[PDB]
């Protein structure tokens, strides 16, 4: 009650703090190593380094400046590093360091050892209802807390989500991120993951991600997505419709919630009612769920990743236009 | 299949129903063809419906402590149906002012009223108007709430259906099929009419309130004095309708045993056949008819009583609210005849139309309790899923199947790709290992841990309707190459070439045309086929010869799936020299866990799993007047009953006259006097009420004559040959047992009683009327030609609809059966959205016919009632423009005849609906006229000469030319393949099938003696078993001969006690399921103690040990010597041991039979066959 109204607040004031009077060209690359090559995207590149000053290992996301250009995107990519050294927030992954040199664009993160969501929900099949509850319960925390500063995420998908040591979730990649009071009319995102209303080219708000935590539980749950089909362009005429049709092993109150998150009328759909983000809260799927020990991470994990060690990698795979560049 | 004109159709073409005329044009002139018949529109598809009932069920369940069916109904139903509520009221409002026109029009005649003939043109304008407006308010909002209802049953089905998929296993041993099959036809047609019906409850009130008024000011205070008789007898109605609830309540029960013990009986009428017990079976039968037809009875005398309130009131109520009246002062007759209008309005709402309302809100809050009730029970837990276990490893499992546990501390652990060998005697406990894995078992103490990926083969075979490769495929991708691998790796490729239609032949609800090996390897190759982690294999080797079992398990467990977890359950001890690990099982305990050694001191790559739900012209192929004068002359009781009816008919009729003919406090002048025909013609029907001498003996015979007919199709069905029986199918005999017989117990009786009662009072009415001015009859003519003329072309296509519809119910039941029987196959496998597929487009095909029918009755009454109309238009005008300056006359007559005319059509109606129920009467003579199927054995000898067998009346042979002989009491070896003919050749000696040739036993000829004698001097034991509900002793000797010692004596023998014991009732327990609680060789035991029983000369086994280990092997050998020493003995068995204790042997190949002597010389030829002979048997065949 008192305690989360009182809390927000003081994350809203102290996110505008760090919103006006940021800091950047924190680092340059001559303390950094180039190990490993942890990731890729369709941007980017993703790779290992350590600081040999202090010994901590740390990733690297490497971006394309003429590419960044040529790719008619120029906004996104400064605003994620806007957003990213404001945001405050223990399942948002932080930010260390920033870079600027005459040939790309480099930021520092912190290491999240365990991998991607993705990899473990293709390797063990699909979760159970408690294993799917349990992360449900802190992306709902996190959109809570981002939809409070008025801050749309706009990309949720299981590449999208990593595992600490601890077995917590821990969220990335906020190329999409955007601060909208009001309406936008941008489309952009992953297929499958998108609300009818960005489909029909129209003005949408934050609700988009409360269909997208419905497409995110429905796929945990069920191991495949809502909405198939083999053509981006067929894939569009299923989401419009919006049937869905539910594995014979999805209990009532999974079915009764993801109808309520799925919701193709916007006026009727969770999180965008008169009473906020409670109906979830409230809903008799998160009945056994403590708000309060999942926030302070007392809760043991269902699953907890085998790291062993600062460089160790296994959980992973095997792999100019200064002017519009101001804020680096 | 069309498109359904209704979407497309104009707001007039839908008002008036004009979209049904193409079909009725095509029905009347010829047969209706398939293509007739439209798709269903998109609103009523059951997959739609069944979404929207679901939502706002788990809504209910999700956000309510105490959730309610009736609140999720309301939620999706409730706007539309107050919708046309409304327009029903005022369709009804109409009917009560109708007599304040027509009353002034009428009076107008009498130049007195010389006021009412200043304004009868406007009055007659309308009457007009008000005619026409009745007509368009009400058959629009009757077709509504039917439609309504029809959607609400479709959705409330899905909904039961998508349930029974999910019951847990405990909870499944307490419904039977009797129970569903129940809960299911009850509603099937009633619930949508009901809707209809329900909204009086609130109408009948305020016309009884608007009517009140209007009596009220012809008579001032007098009219409560006939208020308090009809509060009275809705006070009487009231108590009847409770008493009839009681009766139906306490006969609910009964009919669910009697529907098993049917089903059973009648799928396994082989065995019925070769035991000989028809009669018993029947005398069960009819004890269990014979109990609840006594309430049915009780609760037709009730609904008598019930029904007969309407007609004994239409004096009373007048008569005792004029009565006070006309004493303090004088009454005209205009006065009474204005009392009577408006008081057959007001008996109509009292005594019809408001009990009514309220006994199907009682029907309908019933029926979705007991419904909610079902949706609540306990349900399947769902297995854990992880892909990357690779392990199966269970810890100190004991589990109970409630006392003794069926399992106590077992211990196992394989790794993938290993094989498991389980083994073990009869009841250790085999099988309920195998449960537990799969999860329908829930242990009470240990651990089970595996993927989660199961393949099951059950040691019962599970066929459904359909074709072998779609048996095989099971509902995922066909890929060509697995599917040959598979078939050829099981050993099936030679069968399959040997019938006409190769893979595509049809296979009905389990697998009658196959023999017991071609079950088996179907089931295995089933599967096979399938992509898992861990297979369990519940001994599949139980009917193949050692050659084919060599080859299978050479060639599809070791090598094919070679890199995949399994489990065997087996004996042998080949088998378990290959097996990487071995359990031994004795009484639920480990006996035994290690390797053999410390005990003797490519084609599943693609992903296969990655239909239409709508209903196309292959699904509805399957769907495609003496018999009044039949069914009266059943009983002659019916016919003495109608000429007593029709003889107090007459005597009424005679009394009626003379009184009417025969003409103070009552006004009557001269030119007032035709009153007096009015008055009659208002109250005729009370005059003509049949009485309770009249009433009650009808309803009596006419439910005896349903019982009569009952048994007669139950004796017909029973004596038909076997080849009529086999294209039979489940749901259609279930359908015919229940529907149909449910209908002329408790329909037909007092809707007959109804009709008729509407004949007597329209015919007495006019021929009184006609006799004093024969004027009426003349213009009461046409009208009635008019009417016949209607209901003779419409009946040409409703008979064809209504039949089409009966036939449209039996998918629904043959798939409910052969879900119930597979249950637990379509839980391992995981393919329950395919059968919810085909349980959806079965719905589809019953509505598409149901729907055509519900509206071209509407067009019917729709067209009656304008009829009327019209011509109710035309004499009214008629009778106000010829009136001059004195008596009209006319209009007199033409009135007259329309007030008799607005009886005739409710008659009409009521005919209507008579011949719809006669098609079930049509149905279930049509099944009483199958055709007819149709000390001496002192030694036994038997002699065969040219004996030719085959299935089919001018089909392939499967034996030609047979001849050989038996001496008297000589134990004879038959041998052979799998599918080669044995049980062709058994069935063959009993006369199963069309057979040509000769047979004698010690000299007589089976075309001397009748059938039922040649088969009393066979013993058999079936290859497959027949166990009945019901307990020990009544499975061991339906007839009732032998008394409990000599019974305990053949169970001694056999060695039955210990099971017997086992139990609570000792020879008293009631075996349910077909005897679920015993095991596979206690139900050979069973077959066995039955064979020893009866004391029979001749004896032929089928394979009496197929299951059996070896040390159980024991029992039927000693048997054999022993209880069986003077007799001739035809042993069919695989089991190499037995041939040892055989003096002659014949073997079935290429068609024909083969005979040998000694065993050795047999094995010498067929070399391939002798080389997979066991070493344990081969040092006894050669000592
Ligand atoms: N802090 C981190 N620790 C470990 N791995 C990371 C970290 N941040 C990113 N990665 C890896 O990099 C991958 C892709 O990087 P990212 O998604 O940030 O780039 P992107 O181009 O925005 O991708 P997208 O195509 O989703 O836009 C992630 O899936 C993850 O494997
Ligand atoms: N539904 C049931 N309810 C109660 N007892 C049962 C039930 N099913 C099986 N049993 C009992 O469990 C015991 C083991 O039976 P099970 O069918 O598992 O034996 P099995 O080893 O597979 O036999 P077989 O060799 O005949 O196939 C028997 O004593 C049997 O009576
Ligand atoms: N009702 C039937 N209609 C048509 N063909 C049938 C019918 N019953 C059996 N057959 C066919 O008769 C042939 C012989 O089968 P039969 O059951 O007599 O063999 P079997 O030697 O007793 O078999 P098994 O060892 O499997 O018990 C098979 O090809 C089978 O398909
Ligand atoms: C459907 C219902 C609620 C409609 C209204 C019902 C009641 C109020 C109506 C129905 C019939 C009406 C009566 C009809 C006829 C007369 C005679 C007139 O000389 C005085 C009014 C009087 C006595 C009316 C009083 C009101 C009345 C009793
Ligand atoms: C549903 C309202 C019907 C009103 C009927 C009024 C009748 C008035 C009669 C006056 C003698
Ligand atoms: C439902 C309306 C009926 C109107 C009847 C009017 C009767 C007028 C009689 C005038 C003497
Ligand atoms: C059941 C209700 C009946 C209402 C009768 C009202 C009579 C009104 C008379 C006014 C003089
Ligand atoms: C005095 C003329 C009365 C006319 C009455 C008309 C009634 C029309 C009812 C629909
Ligand atoms: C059907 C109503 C007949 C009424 C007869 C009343 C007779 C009264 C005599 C005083
Ligand atoms: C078709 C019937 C017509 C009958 C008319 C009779 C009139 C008789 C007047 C006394
Ligand atoms: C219902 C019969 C109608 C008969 C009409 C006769 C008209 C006669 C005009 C003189
Ligand atoms: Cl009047
Ligand atoms: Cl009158
Ligand atoms: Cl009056
Ligand atoms: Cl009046
Ligand atoms: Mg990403
Ligand atoms: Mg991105
Ligand atoms: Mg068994
Ligand atoms: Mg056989």
């Amino acid at each position: 009650q008192e305690s989360v109204k009182e809390f927000l607040a003081k994350a809203k004031e102290d996110f505008l703090k760090k919103w006006e009077n940021p800091a950047q060209n924190t680092a340059h690359l001559d303390q950094f190593e180039r190990i490993k090559t942890l990731g890729t995207g369709s941007f980017g590149r993703v790779m290992l380094v350590k600081h040999m000053e202090t010994g901590n290992h740390y990733a690297m996301k490497i971006l394309d400046k003429q590419k960044v250009v040529k790719l008619k995107q120029i906004e996104h990519t400064l605003n994620e590093k806007r957003i990213l050294q404001a945001v405050n927030f223990p399942f948002l992954v932080k930010l260390e360091f920033s870079f600027k040199d005459n040939s790309n664009l480099y930021m520092v993160m912190e290491y999240v050892p365990g991998g991607e969501m993705f990899s473990h929900l293709r390797r063990i099949g699909r979760f159970s209802e408690p294993h799917a509850r349990f992360y449900a319960a802190q992306i709902v925390l996190t959109f809570e807390y981002l939809h409070s500063l008025d801050l749309i995420y706009r990309d949720l998908k299981p590449e999208n989500l990593l595992i600490d040591q601890q077995g917590y979730i821990q969220v990335t990649d906020f190329g999409f991120a955007k601060r909208v009071k009001g309406r936008t009319w941008t489309l952009c995102g992953t297929p499958e993951y998108l609300a009818p209303e960005i489909i029909l080219s129209k003005g949408y708000n934050k609700a988009v991600d409360w269909w997208a935590l419905g497409v995110l539980i429905y796929e945990m749950a069920a191991g495949y997505p809502p909405f198939f089909a083999d053509q981006p362009i067929q894939i569009y005429e299923k989401i419009v419709s919006g049937k869905v049709r539910f594995p014979s092993h999805f209990s009532s109150d999974l079915k009764d919630l993801l109808r309520n998150l799925l919701q193709v009328d916007l006026t009727k759909r969770f999180g965008n009612l008169k009473n906020g983000v409670n109906d979830i809260k409230n809903h008799k799927w998160f009945a056994t769920t403590d708000w309060i020990a999942i926030y302070q991470r007392k809760v043991e994990a269902p699953f907890i990743p085998k790291f062993k060690g600062p460089g160790d990698t296994s959980n992973f795979d095997d792999y100019k236009c200064g002017k519009e560049f101001s804020e680096f | 299949m069309q498109r359904s004109p209704l979407e497309k159709a104009s707001v007039v073409s839908k008002l008036f129903f004009s979209w049904t005329r193409p079909i009725l044009r095509k029905g009347y002139r010829q047969r209706l063809e398939l293509s007739d018949i439209y798709q269903i529109p998109s609103v009523d598809s059951a997959d739609n419906l069944s979404e929207k009932l679901e939502r706002e069920w788990d809504r209910e369940l999700a956000s309510k402590k105490n959730p309610k069916l009736i609140n999720a109904l309301r939620r999706c139903f409730f706007w539309r149906f107050m919708f046309y509520g409304i327009f029903l009221y005022l369709g009804e409002v109409t009917k009560a002012v109708q007599p304040l026109l027509l009353g002034r029009i009428i009076a107008s005649y009498d130049p007195d009223n010389k006021e009412e003939r200043s304004i009868a043109i406007y009055l007659g304008i309308g009457l007009c108007l008000l005619f026409i407006v009745r007509t368009l308010l009400l058959h629009p909002a009757i077709f509504g709430l039917h439609h309504i209802g029809m959607q609400m049953r479709i959705a409330m089905f899905s909904l039961i259906y998508k349930k029974t998929l999910k019951l847990s296993s405990r909870v499944l041993d307490k419904i039977s099929i009797g129970q569903l099959v129940s809960l299911l036809s009850n509603n099937l047609n009633k619930f949508d009419e009901g809707l209809a019906l329900a909204h009086f409850v609130w109408i009948a009130p305020l016309q009884v309130a608007l009517l009140m008024g209007l009596i009220w000011e012809l008579l001032q205070a007098s009219a409560f004095c006939g208020l308090g008789f009809l509060i009275v007898l809705a006070l009487f109605q009231a108590g009847l309708g409770r008493m009839m609830m009681k009766y139906r309540d306490q006969r609910a029960g009964k009919i669910s045993e009697r529907l098993v013990i049917t089903s059973e009986m009648i799928e396994n009428i082989q065995s019925v056949k070769a035991y000989c017990w028809e009669e018993a079976m029947e005398k069960m039968i009819e004890n269990l008819r014979q109990t609840e037809l006594k309430l049915t009875r009780k609760a037709a005398y009730v609904r008598y009583f019930n029904s007969s309130a309407f007609f004994f009131s239409g004096f009373f109520v007048v008569f005792l609210s004029v009565l006070p009246y006309a004493l303090i002062k004088g009454i005209i007759l205009r006065k009474i005849f204005t009392t009577i209008s408006f008081c057959i309005v007001l008996r109509m709402a009292v005594t019809r139309q408001f009990p009514w309302a309220v006994q199907t809100w009682y029907d309908s809050l019933g029926a979705i309790n007991k419904i909610q009730d079902f949706l609540q029970k306990q349900e399947y837990k769902t297995l854990e899923y992880n892909l990357t276990t690779t392990e199966v490893v269970m810890e100190n499992v004991t589990a109970f199947w409630e006392g003794t546990p069926v399992l106590k501390d077992i211990n196992f652990k394989i790794e993938r790709g290993q094989l498991l060998a389980v083994a073990g005697s009869t009841g250790a406990g085999k099988t309920s290992l195998l449960m537990v894995i799969m999860g329908e078992l829930e242990p009470s103490e240990g651990k089970i841990k595996h993927s989660g990926r199961i393949s099951f083969c059950s040691q019962f075979s599970w066929i459904m309707p359909g074709t072998i490769k779609e048996n095989i495929i099971f509902g995922v991708s066909y890929d060509e190459y697995r599917y040959r691998s598979v078939i050829k790796a099981c050993q099936l490729e030679e069968d399959i070439s040997k019938f006409a239609e190769k893979d595509n032949i049809v296979l009905g609800e389990g697998g009658i045309t196959l023999s017991g090996g071609q079950r088996a390897r179907i089931s295995l190759a089933r599967a096979v086929y399938k992509d898992a982690d861990l297979y369990l294999l519940d001994s599949p080797f139980g009917y193949l010869d050692v050659l084919t079992e060599k080859e299978i398990f050479e060639s599809c467990v070791c090598k094919l799936m070679a890199n995949k977890t399994r489990i065997l359950v087996t004996s042998k001890m080949e088998h378990l020299k290959k097996a990487d690990k071995i359990l031994i099982l004795h009484e639920g305990s480990s006996y035994f866990y290690g390797t053999f050694s410390e005990l003797q001191n490519d084609i599943y790559s693609r992903r296969l799993s990655q239909i239409s739900e709508e209903i196309n012209e292959e699904d509805l192929k399957e769907c495609f007047w003496n018999t009044y004068l039949r069914y009266i002359t059943v009983h002659k009781s019916l016919i003495f009953v109608l000429i007593w009816c029709l003889v107090i008919f007459l005597a009424e009729v005679a009394a009626s006259l003379v009184v009417l003919w025969l003409l103070y406090a009552v006004i009557i002048t001269s030119t007032s006097s035709y009153y007096v025909f009015y008055i009659y013609v208002g109250v005729a029907d009370t005059l003509l009420a049949m009485g309770f001498f009249r009433g009650l003996p009808l309803v009596h015979t006419l439910i005896t004559v349903s019982k009569i007919l009952h048994h007669k199709m139950l004796h017909s069905v029973l004596q038909a040959p076997m080849s009529t029986l086999n294209t039979l199918k489940a749901g259609g005999i279930l359908n015919r047992f229940s529907k149909d017989i449910a209908i002329l117990d408790d329909l037909l009786p007092l809707t007959i009683f109804d009709f008729i009662q509407l004949l007597l009072i329209v015919i007495g009415a006019i021929a009184v009327v006609a006799v004093l001015q024969p004027y009426i009859f003349v213009a009461t003519v046409p009208v009635i030609v008019a009417f016949i003329m209607l209901r003779a072309y419409f009946l040409q296509t409703s008979q064809q609809l209504k039949q089409l519809e009966s036939e449209g119910r039996s998918p629904i039941f043959t798939h409910l059966v052969t879900s119930l029987k597979g249950l637990w196959t379509l839980r391992a496998f995981g393919r329950q959205p395919y059968f919810e597929t085909l349980f959806h487009k079965a719905l589809n095909l019953h509505t598409a016919n149901w729907f055509l029918y519900l509206s071209t009755l509407r067009w019917f009454q729709m067209r009656i009632e304008m009829i009327f109309v019209i011509f109710f238009i035309a004499v009214t005008f008629i009778s106000i423009l010829t009136t001059g300056e004195g008596e009209g006359r006319v209009g007199i007559i033409l009135t007259l005849a329309m007030n008799i005319m607005s009886t005739l059509q409710w008659a009409v109606n009521s005919s209507i609906d008579v011949d719809s129920l006669m098609r079930s009467v049509s149905r279930v003579f049509k099944f009483i006229d199958m055709p007819t199927e149709g000390i001496w054995p002192s030694g036994g000898q038997m002699t065969v000469k040219d004996l030719t067998a085959k299935y089919t009346e001018g089909g392939n042979a499967i034996l030609e030319n047979i001849s050989f002989s038996i001496s008297p009491g000589q134990r004879v070896g038959l041998l052979g393949r799998t599918g080669s003919g044995k049980s062709t050749l058994l069935s063959a000696f009993l006369r199963l099938l069309n057979t040509e040739g000769e047979i004698q036993i010690d000299g007589v000829s089976w075309d001397s003696i009748t059938l039922q004698q040649w088969r009393k001097a066979f013993g058999v034991i079936p290859q497959k078993v027949f166990i009945f509900s019901g307990t020990f002793r009544k499975n061991l000797d339906p007839y009732e001969q032998w008394s409990d010692q000599e019974i305990w004596k053949v169970a001694d023998e056999v060695g039955l006690r210990s099971v017997i014991e086992q139990f609570p009732g000792k020879l008293d327990f009631v075996l349910v399921d077909g005897g679920c609680v015993l095991s596979h060789g206690h139900k050979q035991l069973m077959c066995l103690a039955r064979s020893v029983l009866s004391k029979a000369k001749i004896l032929l086994l089928d394979q009496p040990s197929a299951h059996l280990d070896p040390v159980t092997y024991q029992i039927i050998r000693r048997t054999l010597k022993q209880a069986f020493a003077d007799c001739t003995v035809i042993l069919c068995e695989h089991r190499i041991e037995a041939m040892l204790e055989c003096q002659q042997f014949l073997v079935i190949e290429e068609n024909k039979v083969r005979q040998y002597d000694s065993i050795q010389k047999l094995l010498n030829e067929r070399s391939l066959f002798r080389q997979a002979i066991s070493p344990s048997d081969r040092v006894k065949l050669f000592p």
